[PDB]
Parts: C-alpha cells; sequence; structure tokens
C-alpha cells in the first residue's frame, strides 16, 4: 500500500512532530579534534572477562481495591488471593465462578428443604460432637472473609486506632523562618534543652540559625545541631526527645516490655507496703488482675536506686 | 599520575529510551560521548566496545527467575505477565520499553568488562558510565535501575584484589550496592547522599554494617543544596582517613550527576569544580579505579560534567569553550563547559558535620 | 551463576527495602520554580527529537549497509519501522524485509527530513525562550 | 480534666452533658480566668452562692446554642476520662430504657 496516510498523530510538543513552530508558541516563545564520526575505527570490541566463557471495586473479604474475581450469580467482587481456597490467577478458571453463599443458595437452599438438609447434618452429628454440629454445617454457607478482631479487644485499650484499609494504628503515628523559634502563645522563644538557646541568627544573616524540631510528646524544643538530625520529623512517626523512657529492653538474651494502656474502669492500681524492697515492673506510678500499676512513693525511687549501686560495688569489692 | 586510561562506548546507548516524561534517558551519555570526542580527548584514552552480558553472568548476583523474566517481558506481552510486574517492582517506577534487556546487556557487559581490564593491568582507569545502577538489588527493579552491574564489578574486581573500596556520591544512597556487601568486609560501601523524606530513605549514619561487614559500610547523611566549599571539606578526611587505615587494593566510585547544581530531581549545590574536586581527590592515591555514570537528569549538566571528568582523568584541564559537538542547542545561551550554582541557602550546619565526622572517625578507629 | 566466592560475599539475609525505612508514608520531594519546568520541558522535547532523529538515522545507516550490499541493537530498527509504519503494517514489513529494502529506506530518508526542519525550527524555538 | 479551654462532662439530672469550660474560678481571690485572665467578677457575671466558694468554671454545652452557658462548679463537673464516657453512656442507655418503658 502506497504510504503511511496516518503518519504524523501526536508528539511530546504537542504537534504532530511534522508541522513544526506552532505560531501561537512562536509569538509566546520568542523576543519579537575531528568529529564523532571516527569513533566507528577506535572502538576495539573488548571480551577479556573472566567469565566470557560461560462488580465492587472491593474485595468481599479483604475490601481492598486489585485484583477481582468477580461473581455473576451474586454481583460481588473478590480478591484471588482472598478466596477460599486461594486460587493462581494464572490459571485461570474460566467458567462461571459463584461465590459460597451463591453456591448454597443454588444447590441446598429449597425454602423449605433446607430444614432436612440442617437436620440430617445435626443427626448425622448428633451422637459426635453436636456442640460444634450447628456451626460446622453453617460455615459451609459463608464467603471467605479478612480476619479481624471482634470490636472489643481493640476498646479494651484505649491507646489504638484501625487504620483507612484496617491496619493497626497507635499513640505514635503523627526559606529563612525565624517564627519557628517563637513560643508564639506566651512570646517566649525555644531554648533547646541541650544548648540552652534557640540560635535565631538574624535576618541580615540567616547562616547563624539553627533548626528546632521541639518533640512532639513533651514539646521540648530541641537543635538539629544539639541532637544529631539531618531534617525534620513530618511524614513517618511522631518524634520524640531522648527524655523518655525506653519501654522496651533487651538484656543479656532477654526482652522487657511495658504494659499497655487499659481503661482505667479496669485499671487496678495498688500500693506496697514494704517501700524499701519490692521487685516490681516498669509499670509504675511516681507519687486479669495482672497489670497492677504500682505506686512507687519516689523516695523509693531513691532508696532502691543507693543500695543497687552499693551492691554493685560490693559484688566487685570483696 | 599520567595514568593509561581506557574506556568504553557502545554506540546503540543512545537509542533507547524510557518513558516521554521519564527523567532517565541514556541520551546524555551519547552527547557526553560527543563532548569527549570533539575535544580532541579520543588521542589520549583506549576506546572499546564491551560485549554484552549473558543471562549466566547477570545470575551472579540477580535470580534465574529475575533475569528470565527480563529477557522475555516485553511492552506488547505486558498484560499478560502481572504476577512478575508486581513481584519484581517493575512497573511504573521502573518502566518496561522496547530495548530494556540490551540496555541492561551492554551496561552489565561495559563494568563487567572494565572490572576485567582492571584485573588484568590493561589499563588502570576503566570507565563506564552506561552502568551505574546502584539502586536494583539481585530481585527487583529501583530507582530506575534494573541490574546493579556495579556489584558485578566489585565481583570481578575481588576476583584479583583483596580489598575494594566503594564510594557513592550520587545524593542518592547507595541501597543495593551497599546491601550487597552489608555483611562481607572485602568491600566497604561509602555512600555521600541526602538523608531525610527522600526517595533511598536508607544510609542512616549509625549503619556500619552487620556480621563481618560490621564497620564496614560507611553512610553520610547530608542536609539540603551543599555546595562545593562544604562538599570537598565533608569529602577529603573521610576519604584520607579510609585510604589511611582500611587500605583497600582496588577502588570503584559512583559519579551520579544529580548532586549537580539545578539538577531535575537533585537538590544539592554543587557546582563543576566542586564535582571535580572528589574525583582529583581520588586519583590523588593511585590505586586503580573503575569510573561509573549514576544519577542525574540535567543531560545538558551531566553531559558537561562527565566530559570535565573524563578530561580530569587523564591530567588534562580542557577548554572552556565548546568544541562545536553536534547537540550544540542544549548547552545553554553562553555555549560553555561549566556548571553555575544557584542562590538557594545552604542548611548544613558545621556543628552536624562536625558529629558526622566524630562518629565516622570514632568508628573506623577499628579498621586497620 | 552465582559462583562459591559470589556465594561467600554477597548477602541475602538483610534487606532494607527503603518503603520499610520510609514508614509506608512516601517521600518529599524538592521545589522548583516554574521556571525549571520550562527548561525541564524544553529538555524532554529536544530529548524526544533528537532520540527520534538518531534512531531514524541508525535505520538509515543499516539498511544502506543492506542495499550496497543487495545491488547484485536487535530491536531499534523494528521500533523505528513500527513507528513509521504507525498503522500496524510495521509488524507484516519488518518480516517482508527479513526475506522491499529500498522502498522503506528511501521512506526514512524522507522522515528524517522533515524532522530535522522540524528540529531546526523547534530549535530556534527553544532557544529564543530560554534565553529569557 | 479540668483546665480552661478543656472539654468537661457535667450533670443534669439524671443525665450529663458534656460541655467546653471558658472561665475558671478562684474563690480565694473572688476572681475567674478567661480566654479570648486576673479579672474580678464582672458586672454580668456572677456565680450561684452554693459555687461561689467552690472551683466554679463557666462552660458552653456543645450541640446548644452560645445561650446556654453555664457556671458549673465542681459537683457536676467531671473529669474527662474513661469512665466519663462509660458512664454518660451507661445513663443514655438509661434514659433510652426509660423512654422505651414510657413507651412499651
Ligand atoms: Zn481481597
Ligand atoms: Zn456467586
Ligand atoms: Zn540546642
Ligand atoms: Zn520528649
Ligand atoms: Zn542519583
Amino acid at each position: 500500500p502506497s504510504t503511511i496516510s496516518e503518519d504524523s498523530k501526536v508528539s511530546v510538543t504537542g504537534l504532530p512532530l511534522n508541522k513544526g513552530p506552532s505560531e501561537k508558541i512562536k509569538r509566546e516563545s520568542l523576543w519579537n579534534d575531528l568529529k564523532t564520526f571516527l569513533t566507528e575505527n577506535m572502538t576495539e570490541e573488548s571480551n577479556i572477562r573472566s567469565t566470557i566463557g560461560w462488580n465492587e471495586d472491593f474485595c468481599s473479604a479483604c475490601n481492598q481495591s486489585g485484583s477481582f474475581l468477580c461473581c455473576d450469580t451474586c454481583p460481588k467482587s473478590f480478591h484471588f488471593l482472598c478466596l477460599d481456597p486461594p486460587i493462581d490467577p494464572n490459571n485461570l478458571p474460566k467458567g462461571d465462578w459463584h461465590c459460597n453463599e451463591c453456591k448454597f443458595k443454588i444447590f441446598i437452599n429449597n425454602s423449605m428443604a433446607t430444614l432436612k438438609k440442617i437436620e440430617s447434618n445435626f443427626i448425622k452429628q448428633n451422637n459426635n460432637v453436636k456442640i460444634f454440629a450447628k456451626l460446622l454445617f453453617n460455615i459451609d454457607s459463608h464467603n471467605p472473609k479478612q480476619f479481624q478482631l471482634p470490636n472489643y479487644i481493640k476498646e479494651t485499650f484505649p491507646a489504638v486506632k484501625t487504620g483507612s484499609r484496617g491496619q493497626y494504628s497507635d499513640e505514635n503515628d503523627k526559606s529563612y523562618n525565624p517564627d519557628t523559634h517563637i513560643d508564639s502563645n506566651s512570646g517566649k522563644f525555644l531554648i533547646c534543652y541541650k544548648c540552652n538557646q534557640t540560635r535565631l541568627g538574624s535576618w541580615s544573616h540567616p547562616e547563624n540559625s539553627r533548626l528546632i524540631m521541639t518533640c512532639d510528646y513533651c514539646q521540648t524544643p530541641w537543635h538539629l545541631d544539639c541532637v544529631p538530625r539531618a531534617s525534620f520529623k513530618n511524614l513517618g512517626s511522631k518524634w520524640k526527645c531522648p527524655l523518655h523512657s525506653p519501654t522496651k529492653v533487651y538484656k543479656k538474651y532477654k526482652v522487657w516490655k511495658k504494659q499497655r494502656l487499659i481503661n482505667k474502669k479496669n485499671q487496678l492500681y495498688y500500693e506496697p507496703l514494704q517501700k524499701i524492697g519490692y521487685q516490681n515492673n516498669g509499670n509504675i506510678q511516681i507519687i486479669n488482675q495482672d497489670f497492677k500499676i504500682t505506686q512507687i512513693d519516689e523516695n523509693s525511687i531513691k532508696y532502691d536506686f543507693f543500695d543497687k549501686i552499693y551492691k554493685s560495688k560490693m559484688v566487685q569489692k570483696r | 599520575d599520567k595514568r593509561r586510561v581506557a574506556y568504553f562506548y557502545d554506540a546503540d546507548v543512545g537509542n533507547y529510551a524510557y518513558g516521554a516524561g521519564h527523567p532517565m534517558k541514556p541520551h546524555r551519555i551519547r552527547m557526553a560521548h560527543s563532548l569527549i570526542m570533539n575535544y580532541g580527548l579520543y588521542k589520549k584514552m583506549e576506546i572499546y566496545r564491551a560485549k554484552p552480558a549473558t543471562k549466566q553472568e547477570m545470575c551472579q548476583f540477580h535470580t534465574d527467575e529475575y533475569i528470565d523474566f527480563l529477557s522475555r517481558v516485553t511492552p506488547d506481552n505486558l498484560e499478560m505477565f502481572k504476577r512478575e510486574s508486581v513481584k519484581f517492582n517493575v512497573g511504573d517506577d521502573c518502566p518496561v520499553f522496547d530495548g530494556l534487556y540490551e540496555y541492561c546487556s551492554i551496561s552489565g557487559g561495559g563494568s563487567m568488562e572494565g572490572a576485567a581490564r582492571l584485573n588484568r593491568g590493561k589499563c588502570d582507569v576503566a570507565v563506564n558510565y552506561a552502568g551505574g545502577l546502584h539502586h536494583a538489588k539481585k530481585s527487583e527493579a529501583s530507582g530506575f535501575c534494573y541490574l546493579n552491574d556495579i556489584v558485578l564489578g566489585i565481583i570481578e574486581l575481588l576476583r584479583y584484589h583483596p580489598r575494594v573500596l566503594y564510594i557513592d556520591i550520587d545524593v542518592h544512597h547507595g541501597d543495593g550496592v551497599e546491601e550487597a556487601f552489608y555483611t562481607t568486609d572485602r568491600v566497604m560501601t561509602c555512600s555521600f547522599h541526602k538523608y531525610g523524606e527522600f526517595f533511598p530513605g536508607t544510609g542512616e549514619l549509625r549503619d556500619i554494617g552487620v556480621g563481618a561487614g560490621k564497620n564496614y559500610a560507611v553512610n553520610v547523611p547530608l542536609r539540603d543544596g551543599i555546595d562545593d566549599a562544604t562538599y570537598r571539606s565533608v569529602f577529603e578526611p573521610v576519604i584520607k582517613k579510609i585510604m589511611e587505615w582500611y587500605q583497600p587494593s582496588a577502588v570503584v566510585l559512583q559519579c551520579g550527576g544529580d548532586s549537580l547544581s539545578g539538577d531535575r530531581l537533585g537538590c544539592f549545590n554543587l557546582s563543576m569544580e566542586g564535582h571535580a574536586n572528589c574525583v582529583n581527590y581520588v586519583k590523588s592515591f593511585g590505586i586503580p579505579m573503575m569510573v561509573v555514570g549514576g544519577g542525574g537528569y540535567t543531560m545538558r549538566n551531566v553531559a558537561r560534567t562527565w566530559c570535565f571528568e573524563t578530561g580530569l582523568l587523564n591530567n588534562v584541564v580542557l577548554d572552556k569553550d565548546l568544541p562545536y559537538n553536534e547537540y550544540y542547542e542544549y548547552y545553554g545561551p553562553d555555549y560553555k563547559l561549566s556548571v553555575r550554582p544557584s542562590n538557594m541557602f545552604n542548611v548544613n550546619t558545621p556543628e552536624y558535620l562536625d558529629k558526622v565526622m566524630t562518629n565516622i572517625f570514632a568508628n573506623l578507629e577499628n579498621t586497620k | 551463576g552465582r559462583d562459591d566466592m559470589c556465594w561467600e560475599v554477597l548477602n541475602d539475609e538483610w534487606v532494607g527495602h527503603p518503603v520499610w525505612a520510609s514508614e509506608d508514608s512516601g517521600f518529599i520531594a524538592h521545589r522548583k520554580n516554574q521556571y525549571e519546568e520550562t527548561l525541564f520541558k524544553i529538555e524532554e522535547e529536544r530529548h524526544e527529537y533528537d532520540f527520534y532523529i538518531e534512531s531514524n538515522l541508525r535505520t538509515i545507516q543499516c539498511l544502506e549497509t543492506i542495499v550496497n550490499k543487495i545491488e547484485n541493537s536487535m530491536t531499534i530498527y523494528k521500533k523505528v519501522i513500527r513507528k513509521v509504519y504507525d498503522k500496524e503494517r510495521g509488524f507484516e514489513i519488518i518480516d517482508a524485509l527479513h526475506e522491499t529494502a529500498p522502498v522503506v529506506l528511501k521512506r526514512l530518508k524522507q522522515k528524517d527530513e522533515e524532522w530535522r526542519r522540524a528540529q531546526r525550527e523547534w530549535n530556534k524555538v527553544w532557544r529564543e525562550l530560554e534565553q529569557k | 480534666e479540668f483546665a480552661l479551654g478543656g472539654r468537661c462532662l457535667a450533670f443534669h439530672g439524671p443525665l450529663m452533658y458534656e460541655a467546653k469550660i471558658l472561665k475558671i474560678w478562684d474563690p480565694s481571690s473572688k476572681m475567674y480566668t478567661s480566654i479570648p485572665k486576673p479579672q474580678k467578677l464582672g458586672e454580668d457575671e456572677s456565680i450561684p452562692e452554693e459555687i461561689i466558694n467552690g472551683k466554679c468554671f463557666f462552660i458552653h454545652y456543645q450541640g446548644w446554642k452560645s445561650s446556654w452557658d453555664e457556671w458549673v462548679g465542681y459537683d457536676r463537673i467531671r473529669a474527662y476520662n474513661e469512665e466519663n464516657i462509660a458512664m454518660k453512656k451507661r445513663l443514655a442507655n438509661e434514659a433510652k430504657e426509660a423512654k422505651k418503658s414510657l413507651l412499651e
């Protein structure tokens, strides 16, 4: 055939690459030792290598978008992994696929005979385990679903929240700017704990100001230079200054963790009586019966520290 | 120095384009080549065209499934390739184009041949800007990188050298390369990069290495828009200490244009001579060099940068006037050979840098 | 292809996967002025023009070395032929060549001429825009 | 719990109404602190004598108009915690049960 009539369609320039100036752009974008041909010869093919000789937009189980094996009998959408059993998309069933509920509604669900089926299943399990017989029968009628906590274990802890698709989320999720050094509610400067300064520099000399992050937990101002840090914490977790408890200890191994935040309805505060020697966890209070927080009687902290240092001395002294 | 400099270039590297808006174009290699040639430098280097690598050589570090998927995937056959696309991160960030396999083979062959030539002693200076994909790590395309031929280069150099040192100056951390040698003590990876909410995100200061690679990995966290006078000051003492202490036999340097002033994605304030300072300091120690080309998405700038560096390695200083290359239009109003830094404020305070020096040197105090 | 020394020096236990290091939030890019964006647009248009021209020129030279032989690096030519014969007839014509070389070569040369003319006009426009 | 601008939950009969604090009373100085604050009792501001000498607070009921601002002391203004929310829900459920008994 003669030529490609649909030759010049479009290019990055917007023009079909075969028109040129685009006069509107002309008015917009205007005012009013040899060559490389010798490289064919001085290029030597080097192969001296040592190895040269070698319906819905969400899954009906995960409630998320993605690969969907939708149905026709019931307008449902499932992820291929979010299916029981998990089916490989490579070897497609290539046929009519119905959900488990659709299968039960078609094969079994005669409006009255379903009682006959459940009765038969119960009487094939009444002699055997029958407490689970009803559940064992009924779970065969349900579509697979992603496992989620039962809406009350989470509520047992008032420090956790569910993310967008269902993820875990907690209390740590989160040119020249001299205003960053101003409290703006008391008019005071941000005296960093480490440097004891704000280091505002000046507008005339911006190269003397020092950046501050003002820790996201106890609001303590800190220089980026007082503690080594390259940039602010803006996208990730909430920044916390090093004036906070570890809440987790690896000792040589052995792991220690602090208990979680529970509702004060179920919180059982307790106070000891010895006040000098009382082995407690890190769950202390400075002033189901398993999460008792000790009221530590602060002077007891001093005492316990003192004889502890004494024992650390006598272990190596005697 | 007066080093015998070999050079590698395939004339097919400028004929493989990424997506239309994609910042990764290897055409920059081709006008960099033209900048090298029209300056009369072709009489000072040994030009070669290395053989493209084969699957058996990429499987040295990469995986058989990964390489196999690479050799068969095509924009035409993409729609049936769905599991591997997500599995190996070969989707949008690292797109699939017409000659992806050819380009990867060319880059790997060039770098692997450069390491081979360094091993045999044909040259003490091997240069391959086509390679330098320091982001992909053995199973996945990352940072527009698909094949980490750099690790193949270090593999071949280690075949001859007891110790090989890797330096990364790309504003992006050398994630794939440092991961490839996080546990071994033969190779030190030393990456100068921007640390923050940046695409690498890795390269933390306390990343000295795990296992036997403990204290054998250096990460330099930096803030925005460092300039020549500060980049050289943070560069030279650490390189001095590493050379004096780790004392590598071979050494590899990644020369990415991403840290250039006014890079399409870069945020550093390095001019031409600030960048060339690192190359001069590295060549100031005498050990064999295998120069690659990494980041950089302003081809008019990286071409000039690479031409100046190849002039510098041959111990000559090129003219500031252009030799009238073919792609003359690319080189701005004055058509000079330089990168002009901008007026932005450099935030790298000396105290943070000093703490960085203290930490790095204290860690290195145990690497006789 | 992993040799024993490769098994020795490599590392497959510890991986970072920056998404894990990014807290799955994302990455903060850099701020660029509109002038920089216009420079990027001009650079992109230049790169597209030059890439098309170079691919066409390489295929033209290869077709010349073929036709001068028949008078009596594996995907560039197929790609440029498909681009030129964008009517989906490139698939058949590539194999027809594999078994018509002068006509496709001369069509490529004509396309090269038009592309170079348009590139010169666009170079003028680009320079005029950039200079300010 | 009890601060200027902070949330609070105050009793009102067999049910509670959540409010936001605006003024904090100091019986010792006969003074309240407000926010847009050392200042005497206002010319139009006054507190009932059973809470003039106690730690009273000026609160605004959320979901209610700005004309329903009330001076409530420590007697009804409770501490906003998990127990406070659970107990508000408890008396809301008891009000629901009373309504249902009035109906069914
Ligand atoms: Zn799903
Ligand atoms: Zn169904
Ligand atoms: Zn400070
Ligand atoms: Zn703090
Ligand atoms: Zn880079």
